[PDB]
C-alpha cells in the first residue's frame, strides 16, 4: 500500500 | 454531518456538494483532491459519505475499485472484530459489523447512535480512513508520468523542474525512506549539465532552498 | 424541509432550488442525478418534493412517466392499506404525494410520535420512477462498448461501469458481463498483456498493466 | 418574510431577489416559473410579494394583465366579506406591521397566501396565453423520435387520447394494437 | 440594518453592497431600480443608506440632483418641525435635525437610539422616503423615449408593442391611457380592439390580435 | 425493475 | 469584527476579504473606493485594519504614502495624549498610544479590551478615521484632470458633461464657485439657455432645459 | 476553526477552502499572499492548517521548502523545552497530536495556543518562499525615459517589499537609492526639495 | 532571515 498524499501530517 | 449548536445531525449542504462534484470533474485525481475530500467530509456520517461518493458522474472505473477497496477493509473489520454469543452483563450496546460502518447494512439512526455514544465509536471516521485508502491508490495509478522519467530540460527553469518532480513524487506516494533515497540523487542527477555542476559544489547535506537558490 | 433548531419546517432555500435545476439541465438523466436528487431532498416534506420535480423545464416525456409510476405506487399504498376512537387518520395514496393534502397535515404526519414519513415514503417513489428512466435514457447497451484502435483503456473501462451503472441490470447479470465481456472486448495490445498477468486478476492490476 | 427563530420578520434576501430576476430573464412564462415563483416566495409578506413583481423590469405588458387579475381578486374579496380589506391583502393600502400583524396573529389570518394565490392565479392566465403553440397542432413527423414527439405534447399541454391520434401512421398502428390502459412507459418502448 | 435575533445593530452584508453598485452599473436608471432599492435597504440606518449611496461610481450628475431633492426634504422638515430649544430630558433623545435625518450631523448610536425608543422615530424610512422621491424624480427625466411616439410598426407583434408602451409609461409615471393603447395601434389590430367595445380588459385585448 | 444506481450503501 | 450576537470578536470573512481585494484592483483609487472601505471595514479592529491594507498587492506607492499619514496621525496623538507615569486603577486598562491604536504594538486581546469597556475607546473608529484622512489624499493625487480642464463639446449630450464634471470635482475635493463655472464652461448653445433660467435656477431645471 | 457561539470547534468552511486556492493559483507567491493566509487562517487549529497546504495542487517546490521550515521549527520546539502532556514539535505541527489534544491545548487555562504558535513557524517559512520568488532586485529597479514617477515609485516598493531586508538597510535604499535611480529630469527637482522630505511631497513634485 | 511583508501592523 501507498505511504500518503499529506505532505503536513 | 454532526455538529455543535450537544451533538446534533445536519443534512449535507449544497455547498458542499457541488464543491466535492466540481473538483473531481476539474482535477480528476491529482494529489491534492484527498486533503479536498477530508475537509469537505468533515464530521460526516456514513450516509454522507456514501452520497459523496454517488454524486460523482464519471470515473467509473475509479469507483468500481474503491468499492473492492472498501469490501477488503470491511472484511478486516470482521475478522479482527468477532460476533460475541454468551455475556451481556450492562448489557453493552450492538458492536457495528464491516458492512454497518460502510452504511449498506445501516440506519442512519444507528450511525448517529455509536457517534454520539459515550464511549463513542467513530463510525464516520473509521469509514473515511478506508475511503481515503482506497483514494490513494488511485491516485497512485492516475499519476501520468514516473519519478524516474521526471528529467530538466536544456533551457528550462530549474524552478519549474523541480515542481513536476516533487509533484510525481507526491503522486506515486513512495514509502518515506525511499522518497528521501531519491529526492538525495536523482534529484541532482536529472538536472541539466549547468546546474548539476553548481549543485554539487555546495556539497552533501544540502537544503532544497539552497540548491533552488543556486541555480537562478 | 424539516430540521432542527424539537423538529421545526423551514422553507426551501434558493441554493437548493437552482442546485436541483442546474443538474438535470446539465447531466440530463445520467445516473449520478438521482444520488443528487436524494442530497437535496434531505428531510423534504411531500409539497417539496413537488417543487423539486415540479421546477424542471424541459424533459416533459421523462416527467410524465414519473407521474405515473408515482400513481401505481399512490394505487398499491390504498390496496396495502384499508380505510378503517380518538387516533389520527391515516395517510392516502394521494395524501403522500402531496396532491390531496396540506403543508400542516404534512408536517403533521413527519413529526408525529409515532412518526408517519410522507416525505421519504414519496422519495422512494420518486427515485424508484427515476431508475426506470435512467435506464431508458441509457444510449448505448453493453454489447457495444468496445475499446478504440487508439483509445486508452482508463477511458475504455470508464464508459464500460458508466454503461453499466445506467442499465441497471442485477448483480449477477453485471458480474456475467464483466466477467466475459470486459477483457474479450478489449483492443488486442492490451489484450495480450492482460493475458499475460493471468486469471484472477483485480481491475486495480488491468488498468495499471495497460498504460 | 416570517420564519421562525417564535414567528419573526426578516427582510428579503439578496439571493432570492437576484433568484427571481434572472427565471424571469432566463424562462420568459414558461409553467415551470410559478412553481419557482411559489418556492422563492416561501412565508412571505403581501410586501414582499410586491417587491419580487416590481423588481421586473421587462414583460410590462403581463405585469398590467397581473395587475387587473389582483384587482378582480380584490373586488371579489370585498363582496363575499381590524379586517383586512382587499387592497390591504394586495400591500397597496396597509403598512408592514400591519401585514406581520394580520400573520402573526391568533387565530392567525394569512394575507401572504391569500394575495399570493391571487398572483399565482393571474400567472397561470399569462403562461396559457404565452403558450406559442396548440395542443391540435402537435402531430409527429415522417421520421421523428417518439421520444422528441411526447416531449412537445406534454410541454404543449402543460402550458394549456390525442397523443396516439397525431402520431404518425406507422406508431399509431403499435400504440392503437397496445389498447387502453398502456401506459406511456409501454407506449414509447413500442416505438423505439 | 436593524433587525432582529430585541432590535440590535448589523453591519451592511458585502452582498448588499455589490448587489446595489451592480444594478446600478447594468440597468442604469430604469423604473424597477427603485424596488431593488427599497428591497436591499431594509431596515437600514441612515449611515447605511448614504453608504449605499455613496459607493456608486458614475452617475454624478443624477447623484447631485439627488443631493438636492434631500437638502430640500430636510429643509422642509425643520419648517414643520421647529428648534426645541434647552436641555434635554433624562431618559430622552434631541429631536432630529432635518440634517440628522440624513445623516450628515449624527452618529450612529443617535440614528439607532431614535429607531429602537419607545415610542420610535424611524429616522431611516423618513430617509429612505427623501431618497424615494428624488431617484422618481431622476427616472422620469432618463426616460429616453415619450409615450406619446410608442406605436406599433407595420407588422410588429401586439405583444411586444404593449410591452413598449407600459415600460415606458412606468418611467414617466404621469381612462386616457387605456384609449391611447387602442388608438396607437396599427389599422388592423385597431379594427379589432374596436369591436370588443368599452370596458374591455388587456386580457381580452391582446387574445384578439394575437 | 432495475436496480439502482447507488453503487455505495 | 466586534458584533453582537454582548459585543464578542468574529473573524474578518472570506467575502469581506476579496470584495476589498477586488474593489481596489478594479476601481484603483476613484472617489467610490473610500466609502466601500468604510463599509467593509464595519465594526473592525485595528488588527482587522491592517489586514485589509496588507492584502493590496499593487499600488505600493499609495500604501507607503498611508504609512506616512498614519504615522503623523499617531504623532499628534501622542502629543495631545501625555503619558501617565503610574500604576492602572483596578477594572482599568492602560490608555493607548499612536502606536496601539494603529496595532503596531498592542495584541488582538488588547484592542477588543479598549473598544467592549466601559466607557468605550473605539480604537477601531480612530484608526478608521486616520486611514480614510490618508485615502483621501491618494485619491486627490490620482485624479487625473483638473477641474479648470472640464469644458463642454461640440455636440456632447449635457447630462454627459455634467456626469464629468462632477465626477471630477468628487476626485480633487475628496459652492457658488463650483455653479458658476459649471455654466461658463457650457457650450454656447446650452449656456445662453442656462442664463434665461436666472440665478437660484436647480440642477433638474437645467439638465431638462438643455434635453 | 475554534470560534465563540464558549469556544467551540467548527469544520473549515468551503468558501475559505476555495479562497486560499484561488489565491495561490492566481498571485502565485506574491507578498500580499501572507497577509491573506493570516486572515482565511483566523482561529485556525494545527489540522485546519495542514487541510489549507496540503489543498494545494501546484508549487510542490515551495511546498516541500516549507516543510524543511517546518521540521526546523519543530526541532527547536523540542530543544527549547525538554521532556520531563505538554506538546512537542511534532504535535504543533499536528502530524502526531489528535484534533481533540489541539483543542485541549487551545482552549485550556492557561492556554497553549498551537494554532497561533503553528502558523508561526508557516509564515516564517513563506516569508523565505515570498523572497526567493521576488523576480526583480532593488538596484534594477530604475526610472524609464519618460515613464511617469508614480510608476517608477510603484515598482520601486513592490520590489522592495518582495526581498524582505532589515528596517535599517530599507530605510538605507529609501533614503538613498530612491532619489538616485530616478531620471535626470525628476531628480533635479527632488534634491531642490531637501532632506527629510516625504514622499507626497516628492510625487507631488514630478507630476 | 526575512523581516516580514506586513507593511501595516
Ligand atoms: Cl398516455
Amino acid at each position: 500500500s501507498p505511504s500518503g498524499v499529506f505532505t503536513f501530517g | 454531518p454532526i455538529v455543535q449548536n450537544q451533538m446534533v445531525h445536519q443534512c449535507i449542504s449544497p455547498r458542499t456538494l457541488n464543491a466535492w462534484v466540481k473538483v473531481v470533474e476539474e482535477k480528476a485525481f491529482s494529489p491534492e483532491v484527498i486533503p479536498m475530500f477530508s475537509a469537505l467530509s468533515c464530521g460526516a456520517t456514513p450516509q454522507d459519505l456514501n452520497t459523496m461518493l454517488n454524486t460523482v458522474g464519471g470515473h467509473q472505473a475509479a469507483m468500481q475499485m474503491l468499492k473492492e477497496t472498501i469490501n477488503e477493509e470491511a472484511a478486516e473489520w470482521d475478522r479482527l472484530h468477532p460476533v460475541h454469543a454468551g455475556p451481556i452483563a450492562p448489557g453493552q450496546m450492538r458492536e457495528p459489523r464491516g458492512s454497518d460502518i460502510a452504511g449498506t447494512t445501516s440506519t442512519l439512526q444507528e450511525q448517529i447512535g455509536w457517534m454520539t455514544h459515550n464511549p463513542p465509536i467513530p463510525v464516520g471516521e473509521i469509514y473515511k480512513r478506508w475511503i481515503i485508502l482506497g483514494l490513494n491508490k488511485i491516485v497512485r495509478m492516475y499519476s501520468p508520468t514516473s519519478i524516474l522519467d521526471i528529467r530538466q530540460g536544456p533551457k528550462e527553469p530549474f524552478r519549474d523542474y523541480v515542481d513536476r518532480f516533487y509533484k510525481t513524487l507526491r503522486a506515486e506516494q513512495a514509502s518515506q525512506e525511499v522518497k528521501n533515497a531519491a529526492t538525495e540523487t536523482l534529484l541532482v542527477q536529472n538536472a541539466n549539465p549547468d546546474c548539476k555542476t553548481i549543485l554539487k559544489a555546495l556539497g552533501p547535506g544540502a537544503t532544497l532552498e539552497e540548491m533552488m537558490t543556486a541555480c537562478q
